[PDB]
C-alpha cells in the first residue's frame, strides 16, 4: 500500500490550505484516515479522522472548527482544510491509515510541510566571513560561511564538490525578523587553508540561485 | 481528551543499555474486549514516524525483539534491552480506547559517551557585510557536550541581549557532539562604536567560564 500526500505549500496568514492523502493498493473506504500536525518545535498532535466510506469525522478539542475533513470516493483521495491561517499553523503535516482497535496506523504519508509567512521569495545573500584580525593563529582554525535574507526553505550549503565535508556543523536556519538564515562553520589546517583553497557553495532551489563566493584571509 | 503524560523528557544512554520509557494517562484506558490499545511509535530525524509496538503485549512484525511493552489500567512502560544507533529517534505512545484519540508527549533518545570540552570561535563580519551596511558577529561553539551550554553576550564590559540568537544542532553521529551558533547583527552606526566585544560562555566540564573577545578598534 502508499499513501501520497501534496506537495509543498506557503500561504499568507489569514489565507486557507488544502491539502491531499490519496491511498491505493488497498481497500480506500474502509480505514480511517489521521491527520497528525509536527511543529518544527516538538510533539506530535492529532488533528482528527474521517472514514472515507461514510462521512464520520472527528477532531481532537484543539483542532474544532480549525480544521474540514473530506473524502472524494471515487479518486482515493482524501483533503484536510486549514481555515484562517497563522504563523503557529507553520509545520508539517501527516496523513496515516488506520483500523480503530485491530491493526494501526502502520503506514504513513511523506509529509506535507505548511509555512505561513508574509515573506515573498527571495534569493541568498552569502556574506562568507574569515577569523578576525584581533586573534591568535594556531595550528587549528575554523572557517565561516553566512547565508541570510533568503526565502523559503530549503537552501542547501556544501563546499566545493565536497572538498572537506567531514568536521562542518551547519545549523538549522531561524528568521532574524521575516526571512531565515543559516550558519555553517567547518576547521581546516592552518598549514593547508592559506594553500588549498575552500569555498562554500550556496543552492536556493525554489529560486534556482546558484552562488559561490570564496573566502580569503583578512 | 484523555491527557497523556510520557516521561522522562529526554533519556541518554550509552550503547548496549537497558532503556526504561514510560507514559502515563489522565484516565484509565482499559476495553472491554480485554485489550488496552497502546501503541509505541519511532520518528527518526527526517522521517515519518513508524509503528513498533501495538496491545502493548503484542509486537509489530519486522521489528528487532529488543522493544518490549508492559502497563495496566493507567500506567505504561516500553523497555529496549540493547540500544543501538539506528535506534536514536523520538518515542511517542499513542492510545486507541477513548475517542479522541492523542499522542504521548515524546520521549527524546540519545546515546552518552566521554563528554567533551566546547571549541569556541569569534568570527566578525567581512567585507561584504561592511559594504552592506550591517555586521554579523558570530561566535562558534562547535563540538561540545552535554547540552549544559549557556552563552553570554558580553561587550567592552556591558552585557547585550537584544538582537541574540539562539540556534543549536542536533546530535551529531561521527563525534555525537552538539554545536552551538549564536548570532548578534549590528548596523554600521552601532557596530564602530563600540570598542570591544566578548563571546561569554559557561559549561559543566570548566566550572570557570570561558572568555573569547576582540577589539574593533585595533
Ligand atoms: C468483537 O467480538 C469478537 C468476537 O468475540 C472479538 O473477537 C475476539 O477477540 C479476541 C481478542 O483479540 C480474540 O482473542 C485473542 O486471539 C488472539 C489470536 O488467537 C490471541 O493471540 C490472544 O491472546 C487472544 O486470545 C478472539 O480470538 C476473537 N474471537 C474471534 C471469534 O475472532 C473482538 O475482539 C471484539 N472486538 C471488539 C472491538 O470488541
Amino acid at each position: 500500500v502508499q499513501l501520497q500526500q501534496s506537495g509543498a505549500e506557503v500561504m499568507k496568514p489569514g489565507a486557507s490550505v488544502k491539502i491531499s492523502c490519496k491511498g491505493t493498493g488497498y481497500t480506500f473506504s474502509s480505514y480511517w484516515i489521521e491527520w497528525v500536525k509536527q511543529r518544527p518545535g516538538h510533539g506530535l498532535e492529532r488533528i482528527g479522522e474521517i472514514l472515507p466510506g461514510s462521512g464520520s469525522t472527528n477532531y481532537n478539542e484543539k483542532f474544532r472548527g480549525k480544521a474540514t475533513f473530506t473524502a472524494d470516493k471515487s479518486s482515493k483521495t482524501a483533503y484536510m482544510q486549514l481555515s484562517s491561517l497563522t504563523s503557529e499553523d507553520s509545520a508539517v503535516y501527516y496523513c496515516a491509515r488506520y483500523l480503530p482497535y485491530y491493526y494501526a496506523m502502520d503506514y504513513w504519508g511523506q509529509g506535507t510541510s505548511v509555512t505561513v509567512s508574509s515573506a515573498k521569495t527571495t534569493p541568498p545573500s552569502v556574506y562568507p566571513l574569515a577569523p578576525g584580525s584581533a586573534a591568535q593563529t594556531n595550528s587549528m582554525v575554523t572557517l565561516g560561511c553566512l547565508v541570510k535574507g533568503y526565502f523559503p526553505e530549503p537552501v542547501t550549503v556544501t563546499w566545493n564538490s565536497g572538498s572537506l565535508s567531514s568536521g562542518v556543523h551547519t545549523f538549522p536556519a531561524v528568521l532574524q525578523s521575516d526571512l531565515y538564515t543559516l550558519s555553517s562553520s567547518v576547521t581546516v589546517p592552518s598549514s593547508t587553508w592559506p594553500s588549498e583553497t575552500v569555498t562554500c557553495n550556496v543552492a536556493h532551489p525554489a529560486s534556482s540561485t546558484k552562488v559561490d563566493k570564496k573566502i580569503v584571509p583578512r | 481528551d484523555v491527557l497523556m503524560t510520557q516521561t522522562p523528557l529526554s533519556l541518554p544512554v550509552s550503547l548496549g543499555d537497558q532503556a526504561s520509557i514510560s507514559c502515563r494517562s489522565s484516565q484509565s484506558i482499559v476495553h472491554s474486549n480485554g485489550n488496552t490499545y497502546l501503541e509505541w511509535y519511532l520518528q527518526k530525524p527526517g522521517q515519518s514516524p513508524k509503528l513498533l509496538i501495538y496491545k502493548v503485549s503484542n509486537r509489530f512484525s519486522g521489528v528487532p525483539d529488543r522493544f518490549s511493552g508492559s502497563g495496566s489500567g493507567t500506567d505504561f512502560t516500553l523497555k529496549i534491552s540493547r540500544v543501538e544507533a539506528e535506534d536514536l529517534g523520538v518515542y511517542y505512545c499513542f492510545q486507541g480506547s477513548h475517542v479522541p484519540w492523542t499522542f504521548g508527549g515524546g520521549t527524546k533518545l540519545e546515546i552518552k559517551r566521554a563528554d567533551a570540552a566546547p571549541t569556541v570561535s569569534i568570527f566578525p563580519p567581512s567585507s561584504e557585510q561592511l559594504t552592506s551596511g550591517g555586521a554579523s558577529v558570530v561566535c562558534f561553539l562547535n563540538n561540545f557536550y552535554p547540552k549544559d551550554i549557556n552563552v553570554k553576550w558580553k561587550i567592552d564590559g556591558s552585557e547585550r541581549q537584544n538582537g541574540v540568537l539562539n540556534s543549536w544542532t542536533d546530535q551529531d553521529s561521527k563525534d555525537s557532539t552538539y554545536s552551538m551558533s549564536s548570532t548578534l547583527t549590528l548596523t554600521k552606526d552601532e557596530y564602530e562604536r563600540h570598542n570591544s566585544y566578548t563571546c561569554e560562555a559557561t559549561h559543566k566540564t570548566s566550572t570557570s567560564p570561558i572568555v573569547k573577545s576582540f577589539n574593533r578598534n585595533e
